[PDB]
């Protein structure tokens, strides 16, 4: 239904489906605490989720899935997707995480909430890693789509049918990535290398998500009803 | 099932 | 030195360094089941450490760096080996030649069913793709070096292993398009293996067994951020 | 650490 897309068509599809960069509520007059910091992040993430759900609908191949499968992928990949978006926004702000245009934080402000500075450093390291490889927006939207379709593809005779379609879509996104790198004047070992480099970072993004969610489902500062629902999927 | 509802616009 | 290797020399080096397939101690309660696995995993850890030393580029790292990679990747490495062993045994997990387990046996331990199914899913996924041993040893080394690097020399080596993987695929007669597609399919699986590892250690550092002083030392490395 | 020993071990 959407496998007949050329690479260029895949790209603009992804680029036009991009969610906006939302703003926070801070307010640098409030002296900031663990509770205020957490509130800001929770309010922000919660609003992003609404845009994320509607973005996913515009990811090629996603609506061809049953509602059950759609629910599962988002339940598995939401924080991963928030994280890579965070990392992407922050590419031009070294040593800083741009949660919002009005919410730019350094690792010291991450110490405000316990066990968050570790993930903060990882997010920083990823952001710098992207800046170093000079990630492109076209490459980014592809990466983010890959996270959505891949994070929960495994985790009936009909359940195996949906899995194969997703694999077909993922392969189409791979081809798109290669296409992009080729047009940038990269060699071929370079394309393969860069491809491998990018996909390996998804492992780290998954790692940060798991460690991130591990702390989040131990809790003070009321999570939103949608956030609680997503969070509940990972127990 | 908010996610379920929002996926159904 | 590892950078000077050829793709064939890379594979050969990696194959030759393969740890042996250990046996388990000759029904299952939650304690005995956990006992067998802990013992088996404790013994495997010793060979992994020697295997790591023979991974091209790994000895070039400081001792601090070597310890760090091993601490992060040990369960991932145990997991990909298990999934690989269970290649030709659909529906079963081959922990050892004398320890071939299925879903129902995995229900003996609280929370292990979920990881078992994932492990089984990864296995059949390997089976469906016809994962070759040459590719397997490349993947396993990548896990060691990539998990966790962001936690430059390593990336030079990572690029080298990538070169090796493509070189293997080109050997098997895959077209260019089939080559990057298969490369991507393999690295995306590593994302799941990372996931299985994280959920696995979530439970591991809550538990009954004696648990090795070395094994608790590997577990303590992940507790520091619980 | 015990891991330090094994990595330097023969
Ligand atoms: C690990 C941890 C400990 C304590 C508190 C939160 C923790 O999770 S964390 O890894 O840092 C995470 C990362 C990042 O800060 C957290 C967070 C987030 C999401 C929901 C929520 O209720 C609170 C925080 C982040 C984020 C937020 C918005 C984005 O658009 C993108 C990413
Ligand atoms: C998540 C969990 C819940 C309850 C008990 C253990 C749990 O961890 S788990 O994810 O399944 C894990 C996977 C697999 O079974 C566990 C396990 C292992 C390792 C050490 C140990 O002391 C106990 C178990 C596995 C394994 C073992 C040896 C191998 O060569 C390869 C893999």
């Amino acid at each position: 239904l959407a496998l007949s897309l050329t690479a260029d068509q895949m790209v603009s599809a992804l680029l036009d489906a991009e969610p906006p960069i939302l703003y926070s509520e801070y307010d640098p007059t409030r002296p900031f605490s663990e509770a205020s910091m957490m509130g800001l992040l929770t309010n922000l993430a919660d609003r992003e989720l609404v845009h994320m759900i509607n973005w996913a609908k515009r990811v090629p191949g996603f609506v061809d899935l049953t509602l059950h499968d759609q629910v599962h992928l988002l339940e598995c990949a939401w924080l991963e997707i928030l994280m890579i978006g965070l990392v992407w926004r922050s590419m031009e702000h070294p040593g800083k995480l741009l949660f919002a245009p009005n919410l730019l934080l350094d690792r010291n402000q991450g110490k405000c909430v316990e066990g968050m500075v570790e993930i903060f450093d990882m997010l920083l390291a990823t952001s710098s890693r992207f800046r170093m490889m000079n990630l492109q927006g076209e490459e980014f939207v592809c990466l983010k789509s890959i996270i959505l379709l891949n994070s929960g593809v495994y985790t009936t005779l009909k359940s195996l049918e949906e899995k194969d379609h997703i694999h077909r879509v993922l392969d189409k996104i791979t081809d798109t990535l290669i296409h992009l790198m080729a047009k940038a004047g990269l060699t071929l070992q370079q394309q393969h290398q860069r491809l491998a480099q990018l996909l390996l970072i998804l492992s780290h993004i998954r790692h940060m998500s798991n460690k991130g969610m591990e702390h989040l489902y131990s809790m003070v500062v009321p999570l939103s009803d949608l956030l609680l629902e997503m969070l509940d999927a990972h127990r | 099932k908010i996610l379920h509802r929002l996926l159904q616009d």
